[PDB]
RNA sequence: AUUAUAAACCAGACCGUCUCCUCAUGGUCAAUCAAGACUAUGUAGGGAAUUUUUGGA
C-alpha cells in the first residue's frame, strides 16, 4: 500500500539487474505500487537493442542501479 | 374421546365431535353418537356435553377390567434427564427371564429404533453368561424364518430369543416378526414407543424409560400417559386372571402414574390454543358473522362445558356466569384481532359484521393453521425463489408432530453435504423446520434414507399436499 | 469450512511431518495456526537411517510443509454449520 | 504494528548490509524504509559470490526478495521497544 | 540442548536460536521481534556454508531477519 | 460477512474442482502430481479450498537414481495432508 | 476456606487443607439431605453453601470473581460500592456500566462478561389437574450467552416448588440447561398432589 | 535402568510365578524391596493377553489396570515411575481426577489408575462406574497389612465387591496382594482366593 | 519461606518436619536431605507414612500416642512401629541399617 | 508519466506488436498483441509466437492467454 | 501443664475445555483544524493471486 519513493529516480538511466543474470537498462518513464516498471528503453549484454520502451512485472526485478545518482 | 386431552391434535378431535353436535341441532337431525373412550374421572359432563343423558353414560372404574392386572411402578434415580439407566436396564432384564422362565411371555417397551438396538445386545450380553438364552426351539429353525434379513439388524438380535419391532419395517418382516410371538417362537419382544398400534397381546409387559427425548425442547419428555395405556391396555392372553406391568420411571413421575394409571384420566379441553384456525374456519363456513356467533359457538362445545368445573385450569378468575362469559368474550376477541393483524378477517359497524379474505378462505379449505398462515404470509412476496418457497413449507406449524430423536441434528448435518438446495443463515439447525427441509429434498433427491427418517418423512408428506396448495394459491391471491 | 480447521483441534499428537525439501521429524504438534505454523517440543533430524543433526525443539513456519501424517486415525470434521444457526433465538 | 519495520525505518541514517537470495551481498547507506521492505542505499559495495567485486553509487532493492537485512548495535534494548 | 515444554513464540523471545534458510545456509542468533511472517530480528548472526560434508562460518551482521525463506527456528542455549 | 464467503460452497461443485468434489463424495483413486519428479495415488475423503487435502490408502511412486537411472521405491501411506499448493494435476479413474 | 485466609500458622493450614478436600463433599451431601426432607431454610442456604465451597467466595463477595477473565481492580470496586448485584446485570450499555463501575475502563469487559452470566426471565402458571393434582407449565428463558471455557458443557439449575413461606419444598428437579437451550422460550412441566390442609 | 541386570532375592522366586499363571497372587515381603518392579512386572504379564507381540499396535480399550495405594503422596509417587516404565508402549498411567460422578469418564478412556483406596471404593460403588470395572483385569493392592488400621476395612469393602458383586459379567480380575511382612499369610491368602501357589 | 522458628533449627543442621510444616516448607525439608546436607531431622510420623527417604539411623520417641478414638494415651501401635522402622538403612547406597 | 493500469487501456486502445518473456527456460519467449482489460497481470494475446532468442529461427505458434504470474516483459 | 496421620461428593460424549495475524465493533485513552496504542467481542477474513504463509523445483 505504500507508494515506492521512485519519484527520486524518474527520468534517469538505470542499470537493472532482472532475474537470471538478466542485465538490462533503461530511463524510468514511470512506477507503481506493485513494481511493475514502466521504463522507456531495452537493450542486452557486446551490446544490442531490444524493443523501445518496456513494462516489466515487478515480481521478476530485484536490483536497479541508478546511472545517475 | 379420552384423547380429546392429548395435545391439540386432540383439540382438533373435540372440535369435530362439537360441530357434529351443533349441526344435530341445526338440522334437527336424529344423529346418534358412540362416545367409545377411557375412563374419565369427570366423565358425566362430557356426557352432558355429547347430547346425553345420565342413563346411557356408562363410566366405570380402570379396576373394572377382567384380566387383572397388578401394575408394578419402579422409579429410580439420575434417570429424569435420560430414557434409560443401566439399573433399570437389569431389572427389565430380571423381569424379563422371570417371564421367560415362567409360561408367561412379556414384551419390553423402549423409545426408539435405536433404544430397541441398544437394549438387544445389552439383552444378548445379560444371557449369554446366565442360563436362559433360549429360543424355547432350536437354533436352525429361527434361519428359515428369517431367511429375508431386512433389516439385518434385526436377525443378530432375534437369534436369541429377543425380537425388536420398530415403527416401519419391511411389512413381511413384521407379519413373520408377529408370527413369531403369536406362534410361541420369541421369547421377549422389544418395542418402540410408535408400535404400540401393534397389538401383540403379551403376558408381563416391561415399560423401560417413560422419558421421551425430542429435539421439539432438545430435552427428555415423559410419555404421557395416554402412550403407557396402551401397555396397561394390553394384557395377558395366555395365563388367565393374571396381568403383569413392569414400569421403569423417574421419582418424579412415579407420582403421575402411580395416581393416574389406576384412577381415571382426567379430561380437560386444548380448544383454547387453537381457537384462531377453529374460528377462522368457523367464519368461513359463514355461520359466524358476529361476536355473538362464536359465543354460541363455543357454548356448543366441550371447553364451554368443561371450564366451569376446573376454571383456574382455563384462567377465569371471576368464575360466574357473568365473569365466564365476559372471559369468553376477551378471548373470542383476542382470536379476532389477531384475525385482522393477518390478513383474514373485516370487521365494521352497523349485529356487527364478520367476513374472510384470501388469507382466511385458503386456509379454512386446505386446514393449515392460522399460525402456519401467517408465516406463509410474511415470508412469501413477489419474487420468492423455489428455495426460498420451500424454506418456507418446513416453518408450518403442521411438523410439530414430527420426532428428532438424539444424534437426529448430527445425522442431519451429514445428510447436508448430499442436497441439491441449502438451508437459509438466519434460522436454527436444532428446529423441526430443519429436519422437513432436508426431508423435502431426501426424497426429491432419490436419497438413501435411514429407516428411521423414512417415518419422519412420510409424516411430513401427510402435511405437505394442503400446505403446498396454500403457497401456491396465496402466492395466486 | 477449511481443513486447516482439522488441525486446529488436534492438541498434542506425534508426527513425523514431510517437509517440501525432504525430512523426517517426530513430534508433538501442540497448537497449530490458521497459516499452518505448528509447534514442536520433541525432535529428530535430517540435514540436506538419515542421520540425526542433534536438535531437539523446533517451531514451523507453515509455508514449509509437504505432508503431516500419524498423529491420529479418525474422521470428526464440522463445526461452523452448528454456530451460525443455533444463535437465531430472537430477532 | 510489525516491529522489525519499526526498527528499520528508526535506523534510516544508518551502515546497513544485505543478503538477497543469490547471495550478492552489500554495505551502504539506508535512504528509506517502508511497510513492505523496500530499501535504498548509497556509496554501495558490491561483494557478490562470483567473485567481482565493485563499488557502485546508488541501488534500491526489491524486499520480497529479500533473504535478511543487516544493522549495527546501537538499537537493541531501546528507544524501539517501550 | 536445554529448552524446557515452551508453548508459543512470545513464551521464548529473546532465546539464543538456530534459523533455517531455503537454500541450505544455517544461522545461529539471539530472538529479539516476533512478526507476522517471523520476520525474527537477531542479536547477532552467524551463517555456515556447507559446499555441493563438511559446515564453515561467517560473522557480518547482527540482522533483522525476512520471513520469506525461512524453514523453521530452533533453540541453541538459553540468556543469563 | 455470512453471504459472501459461503456462497463460494457452491463454487466447488460448479468450478474445476467440481470433479474432486465429487471424487470425495464417492471415493476413487486418482493421480496426485508434484513438483520434483513424483507421481502419488490414493482415494479422496476430506476437501478444502486451496488443495489442502485428505485421502486414505496411499502409494507414493518416486525415485532416487544415483547414475543415471530409475529406482521406483515405493511405500504405504494413510490418513496424510498435503499442502496444496504442491499438488498440481488430479483426476478421476475409472 | 469460604473467604480464602491461607495461613502462617500452617499446623491450622494443615487442618484446612482437609476441609478444603472435604468441605465441598459434607456440604454438597447435607444439601441433598435437606432435598429430600423437603426442607426451604437449609437448602437454599445449603445450595448457596455449596456454592461457595465450590467456588471460594462469600455470597457478598460479587460474582464476577467467579469468572477467570475479570481483573481485580473491578471486583473491589464492585464489592464496597454497597449496589444490588441484579443491578449490574440489568444494566444494557457497556458505557453505563463502566461509569458504574467506579472504571470507565474495562467497561465493555464487564458487559461482555454480563451477558456472560446466567439470567432468566422465568414464568410459571400452574393449572390445577384434579383437586389434588397441580399441573405447573414453567416457561424457562435462558437470556444469557454460553462460552465452552466459562459456563461448561451444561448448566445445571435446581428448580424448587416450595410454599409461601419458604419452609417446605414441595416439589424439586435438576434440569441442565444446555447450549442449545439458551434463547429458546422453553417450557417444563411437573404435577404436585397436595395436602388435606 | 537396569545396573544389576539381576532381579532381587523376592522376584527372582516371584518372577516365573508372576509370568507362569493368572492367579490371585500375594505378597508380604520387606518394605522398600522392589515391590514397584513386581507390580510393573504383573502389569506386563496382564497386557501380554491384549497387546501383541506381532501388531504393536497398544490394546488401549480392552484392559484397565488399578492401583491401591493407601496414600495420596504413595499414589502420587508411584504414578511417575509406572509413566517412566510404561511410556516405551506408551501408556497413559493417570491418577484419578475424581471430580463428579456421570463426569467420572476420563477414567474410562485411561489405560492404568492408580488410586486411593477409599477413591476407588467411591468409584466402584457408583452405578455408572460398571463399564470400568468390567474392563478392569488387574486389581493390584498395595500396603495389604493396613486391613489391622481402621483403615483396610475399605480394603476389605473393595475385595467383597470384586469378588461378590460382578456377577452379570462374571468374570473376576487378577488380584495382587502386596504388603509388608506379617503373619496370617494362609488367612489372607484364604481372603484373596490364593492358593500355596 | 520458613515460618515458624523452625528455620533457626534448619540453619543449626538438625531441622524436622510435621504435618504443620508448610507444603513448600516441608518440601524443603524433604530436599533438605536428599540434596544432602540435613545432619539430623526430628519428626512426627508423617515421614515413615509417606515418603520413601531412608536414612540410616532411625530413632523413635515415646511410648504413649494420644488417639482420640479412645480418648486415653495408648501404647506404640504395632503397625506404626514397624512402619517407621522400614526406613531403617539406605538400600541403594549403603550396607544395613540402625 | 505512465501508470501501468492505465498503459493496459492504451494497449487495448491501439492494438501494438509485442515481445513476452518468460521466467524458467530463458531461451523460449513468446512475441504477438495484447488484447484484454484486467485487473491482476494476466492478458489475452492473440497471434502467439514462441521463439528460441540467440542466448549469447523458425518457430511458430497459435493465439495464447499467458498467466499473469509468469510474464516478464512487454513493450508497447 | 499441653495430644499421632489421614482418604474421600457432585455435570462428560448426541457436544469445537484452547489460538498467531489483519479488518470491523463499541469503551477507553494519549492527542490536533478529522488521525495513533490498549483491553474486549468472533459477528469478518487470511491462493488481497506480485512485498513474505500457498510455488521457481
Amino acid at each position: 500500500v505504500s507508494t515506492p519513493e521512485l519519484k527520486k529516480y524518474m527520468d534517469k538511466k538505470i542499470l537493472l539487474n532482472i532475474n537470471g543474470s538478466r542485465k538490462v537498462a533503461g530511463i524510468l518513464r514511470g512506477y507503481d505500487i506493485f513494481l511493475n516498471v514502466v521504463l522507456d528503453d531495452a537493450m542486452e549484454i557486446n551490446n544490442h537493442q531490444l524493443g523501445l520502451q518496456t513494462v516489466i512485472r515487478g515480481n521478476s526485478i530485484i536490483s536497479l542501479e541508478a546511472l545517475d545518482a | 374421546a379420552h384423547e380429546i386431552s392429548q395435545g391439540v391434535y386432540g383439540a382438533v378431535y373435540e372440535t369435530l365431535i362439537s360441530r357434529m353436535i351443533f349441526i344435530a341441532t341445526q338440522l334437527e337431525k336424529k344423529i346418534r353418537f358412540v362416545c367409545l373412550s377411557n375412563c374419565l374421572a369427570n366423565a358425566r359432563d362430557f356426557g352432558e356435553w355429547a347430547g346425553m343423558t345420565k342413563s346411557n353414560i356408562y363410566n366405570f372404574s380402570p379396576s373394572e377390567r377382567i384380566e387383572p392386572l397388578e401394575i408394578n411402578i419402579q422409579s429410580f434415580k439420575d434417570v429424569e434427564h435420560i430414557s434409560f439407566n443401566f439399573s433399570m436396564l437389569q431389572m427389565a432384564f430380571e423381569a424379563s427371564a422371570a417371564a421367560a422362565g415362567n409360561r408367561n411371555s412379556s414384551s419390553v417397551f423402549l423409545p426408539s429404533r435405536k433404544d430397541c438396538m441398544e437394549v438387544a445386545s445389552a439383552f444378548m450380553k445379560f444371557s449369554k453368561a446366565i442360563e436362559w438364552d433360549m429360543l424355547n426351539v432350536e437354533e436352525e429353525q429361527i434361519v428359515p424364518y428369517i431367511e429375508k434379513l431386512t433389516d439385518g439388524h434385526l436377525r443378530a438380535p432375534l437369534k436369541h430369543g429377543v425380537g425388536i419391532l420398530y415403527k416401519g419395517m419391511a411389512s413381511n418382516d413384521e407379519r413373520i416378526v408377529k408370527r413369531l410371538y403369536e406362534y410361541g417362537a420369541v421369547s421377549v419382544l422389544l418395542i418402540s414407543k410408535d408400535c404400540s398400534a401393534f397389538a401383540c397381546k403379551t403376558d408381563e409387559v416391561i415399560i423401560l424409560g417413560t422419558n421421551l427425548y425430542d429435539g421439539a425442547e432438545h430435552k427428555y419428555m415423559p410419555y404421557t400417559i395416554n402412550e403407557l395405556l396402551e401397555m396397561v391396555g394390553l394384557a395377558s392372553g395366555n395365563d388367565s386372571m393374571a396381568g403383569k406391568v413392569l414400569i421403569l420411571t423417574s421419582h418424579n413421575m412415579k407420582a403421575y402414574y402411580k395416581k393416574f394409571l389406576i384412577e381415571p384420566l382426567p379430561t380437560e379441553s386444548y380448544l383454547q390454543y387453537i381457537i384462531h384456525d377453529t374460528l377462522n374456519n368457523e367464519i368461513a363456513n359463514s355461520i359466524i358473522q358476529s361476536k355473538q356467533d362464536c359465543v354460541d359457538w363455543f357454548t356448543y362445545s366441550y371447553f364451554y362445558r368443561r371450564i366451569h368445573v376446573n376454571p383456574s385450569y382455563y384462567g377465569v378468575r371471576d368464575t360466574s356466569p357473568h365473569g365466564i362469559s365476559v372471559f369468553l368474550s376477551n378471548l373470542v376477541e383476542t382470536c379476532l384481532n389477531d384475525l385482522v393483524e393477518s390478513s383474514f378477517i373485516e370487521i365494521d359497524d352497523t349485529t356487527e359484521i364478520i367476513s374472510t379474505l384470501s388469507n382466511g378462505l385458503i386456509a379454512s379449505h386446505y386446514g393449515v393453521s392460522f399460525f402456519t398462515i401467517q408465516s406463509f404470509v410474511s415470508s412469501l412476496s413477489n419474487t420468492s425463489t423455489l428455495k426460498n418457497m420451500l424454506y418456507v413449507l418446513s416453518t408450518a406449524v403442521e411438523f410439530e408432530s414430527v420426532p428428532l430423536r438424539k444424534g437426529d441434528r448430527a445425522l442431519l448435518v451429514k445428510l447436508s453435504k448430499r442436497l441439491p438446495l441449502r438451508f437459509p443463515e438466519h434460522t436454527s439447525s436444532g428446529s423441526v423446520s430443519f429436519k422437513v427441509f432436508l426431508l423435502l429434498q431426501a426424497y426429491f433427491s432419490r436419497l438413501e434414507l435411514p429407516v428411521d427418517f423414512q417415518n419422519d418423512l412420510k409424516d411430513i408428506l401427510e402435511k405437505v399436499v394442503p400446505l403446498i396448495n396454500v403457497v401456491v394459491d396465496i402466492l395466486s391471491a | 469450512m477449511k481443513l486447516v480447521n482439522f488441525l486446529k483441534k488436534l492438541r498434542n499428537e506425534q508426527v513425523t511431518i514431510e517437509l517440501k525439501n525432504g525430512t523426517t521429524v517426530w513430534g508433538t504438534l501442540q497448537s497449530v495456526s490458521p497459516q499452518m505454523n505448528a509447534i514442536l517440543t520433541d525432535v529428530k533430524l535430517t540435514l540436506p537411517s538419515d542421520n540425526i543433526a542433534s536438535l531437539q525443539y523446533i517451531n514451523i513456519r507453515g509455508n514449509t510443509i509437504r505432508q503431516i501424517i500419524l498423529p491420529d486415525s479418525l474422521n470428526l470434521d464440522s463445526l461452523l454449520v452448528d454456530q451460525k444457526q443455533l444463535n437465531s433465538l430472537r430477532r | 504494528n510489525g516491529i522489525p519495520v519499526k526498527l528499520l525505518n528508526e535506523a534510516q541514517g544508518h551502515i546497513v548490509s544485505l543478503e538477497l537470495t543469490t547471495g550478492a551481498t552489500y554495505r551502504g547507506k539506508l535512504v528509506e524504509s517502508e511497510d513492505s521492505m523496500n530499501v535504498q542505499l548509497r556509496d554501495v559495495i558490491a561483494t557478490e559470490p562470483q567473485g567481482a567485486v565493485t563499488h557502485m553509487d546508488q541501488i534500491f532493492v526489491r524486499g520480497s526478495q529479500i533473504k535478511f537485512i543487516v544493522v549495527p548495535d546501537l538499537l537493541k534494548n531501546a528507544p524501539l521497544f517501550k | 540442548i536445554q529448552v524446557a515444554h515452551s508453548s508459543r513464540l512470545a513464551n521464548l523471545i529473546d532465546y539464543k536460536l538456530r534459523v533455517l534458510t531455503q537454500d541450505g545456509r544455517v544461522y545461529i542468533g539471539q530472538l529479539m521481534a516476533f512478526d507476522k511472517h517471523m520476520n525474527l530480528v537477531l542479536n547477532e548472526c552467524i551463517e555456515e556454508r556447507v559446499p555441493k560434508i563438511k559446515v564453515e562460518k561467517r560473522v557480518l551482521g547482527l540482522t533483522i531477519l525476512r520471513g520469506e525463506q525461512i524453514l523453521s527456528t530452533v533453540v541453541e542455549d538459553k540468556p543469563l | 460477512r455470512a453471504e459472501l464467503e459461503e456462497l463460494e460452497e457452491f463454487e466447488f461443485k460448479h468450478g474445476p474442482m467440481s470433479l474432486i468434489n465429487d471424487a470425495m463424495v464417492t471415493r476413487t483413486p486418482v493421480i496426485i502430481s508434484l513438483r520434483n519428479n513424483h507421481k502419488i495415488i490414493a482415494r479422496v475423503k476430506a476437501f478444502d479450498r486451496h488443495c489442502n487435502m485428505v485421502l486414505e490408502n496411499v502409494k507414493e511412486l518416486w525415485t532416487e537414481k544415483k547414475g543415471k537411472n530409475v529406482i521406483n521405491r515405493e511405500r504405504f501411506i494413510s490418513k496424510l495432508f498435503l499442502r496444496g499448493d504442491s499438488v498440481i494435476v488430479v483426476l478421476k479413474t475409472p | 476456606y469460604f473467604s480464602q485466609l491461607k495461613f502462617e500458622g500452617f499446623a491450622l493450614n494443615s487442618d484446612i487443607v482437609f476441609i478444603h478436600q472435604n468441605a465441598g463433599r459434607l456440604l454438597r451431601a447435607m444439601f441433598e439431605i435437606c432435598l429430600k426432607r423437603g426442607w426451604g431454610h437449609p437448602t437454599r442456604m445449603l445450595l448457596n453453601l455449596c456454592k461457595s465451597a465450590t467456588t471460594k467466595m462469600w455470597p457478598t463477595n460479587c460474582p464476577l470473581r467467579q469468572f477467570k477473565t475479570c481483573p481485580v481492580e473491578v471486583i473491589k470496586r464492585l464489592e464496597a460500592s454497597t449496589v444490588p448485584w441484579g443491578d449490574y446485570l440489568q444494566l444494557e450499555t457497556p458505557a453505563e456500566v463502566g461509569r458504574a463501575i467506579r472504571s470507565e475502563k474495562y467497561g465493555k469487559q464487564v458487559y461482555d462478561l454480563l451477558k456472560r452470566f446466567p439470567k432468566m426471565s422465568v414464568t410459571c402458571n400452574a393449572q390445577p389437574i384434579t383437586r389434588s393434582v397441580m399441573r405447573f407449565n414453567i416457561e424457562i428463558i435462558a437470556d444469557w450467552i454460553w462460552d465452552m471455557n466459562v459456563h461448561g458443557s451444561l448448566e445445571p439449575f435446581l428448580l424448587m416448588l416450595e410454599d409461601t413461606d419458604g419452609d417446605s419444598i414441595l416439589y424439586y428437579d435438576v434440569l441442565f440447561i444446555t447450549p442449545d437451550i439458551v434463547g429458546h422460550e422453553f417450557t417444563l412441566s411437573f404435577t404436585y398432589e397436595l395436602k388435606q390442609h | 535402568s537396569s545396573e544389576t541386570t539381576s532381579l532381587n532375592p523376592i522376584q527372582s522366586k516371584v518372577f516365573h510365578a508372576a509370568f507362569e499363571g493368572d492367579s490371585n497372587m500375594l505378597i508380604c515381603a520387606p518394605t522398600g524391596s522392589g515391590k514397584t518392579n513386581i507390580a510393573l512386572l504383573t502389569v506386563l504379564k496382564a497386557l501380554s493377553h491384549h497387546y501383541n507381540p506381532k501388531t504393536k499396535k497398544l490394546n488401549l480399550s480392552a484392559f484397565k489396570i488399578v492401583y491401591i495405594a493407601p496414600l495420596k503422596a504413595l499414589v502420587q509417587e508411584q504414578v511417575r515411575e509406572f509413566q517412566r516404565r510404561l511410556a516405551f508402549l506408551g501408556i497413559k498411567v493417570a491418577e484419578l481426577t475424581g471430580d463428579s460422578r456421570l463426569s467420572r469418564k476420563q477414567i474410562d478412556e485411561t489405560q492404568v489408575l492408580v488410586s486411593t483406596p477409599e477413591k476407588w471404593d467411591i468409584t466402584t460403588r457408583n452405578s455408572n462406574n460398571l463399564a470400568i470395572v468390567e474392563l478392569v483385569r488387574l486389581l493390584i493392592i498395595d500396603e495389604i497389612h493396613l486391613l489391622h488400621d481402621d483403615r483396610g476395612p475399605v480394603l476389605e469393602s473393595i475385595v467383597a465387591r470384586t469378588f461378590w458383586a460382578s456377577k452379570y459379567g462374571q468374570e473376576y480380575p487378577r488380584i495382587i496382594g502386596l504388603s509388608a511382612t506379617l503373619p496370617n499369610y494362609e488367612d489372607v491368602g484364604r481372603f484373596l482366593r490364593v492358593p500355596k501357589e | 519461606v520458613l515460618d515458624p522458628s523452625l528455620r533457626k533449627l534448619i540453619e543449626s543442621g538438625i531441622g524436622t518436619h510435621h504435618a504443620g510444616l508448610t507444603r513448600s516448607d516441608r518440601s524443603l525439608s524433604e530436599d533438605l536431605f536428599a540434596d544432602g546436607l540435613l545432619q539430623v531431622l526430628v519428626c512426627t510420623a508423617t515421614l515413615a507414612w509417606g515418603v520413601n527417604l531412608p536414612a540410616h539411623t532411625v530413632i523413635i520417641k515415646g511410648t504413649d500416642v494420644y488417639s482420640p478414638e479412645k480418648g486415653s494415651w495408648e501404647q506404640l501401635s504395632p503397625q506404626d512401629v514397624l512402619q517407621m522402622l522400614g526406613r531403617a538403612g539406605r538400600p541403594r547406597y549403603d550396607t544395613f541399617g540402625e | 508519466m505512465v501508470p501501468p493500469i492505465n498503459c493496459i487501456f492504451n494497449f487495448l486502445q491501439q492494438q501494438t506488436p509485442v515481445t513476452i518473456w518468460l521466467f524458467e527456460q530463458i531461451g523460449i519467449r513468446i512475441k504477438g498483441k495484447i488484447v484484454g482489460f484486467d485487473e491482476f497481470m494476466n492478458v489475452v494475446i492473440d497471434e502467439a509466437v514462441e521463439i528460441p532468442v540467440n542466448s549469447a529461427k523458425g518457430t511458430p505458434l497459435g493465439k495464447i492467454l499467458l498467466k499473469g504470474d509468469n510474464i516478464t516483459l512487454i513493450t508497447s
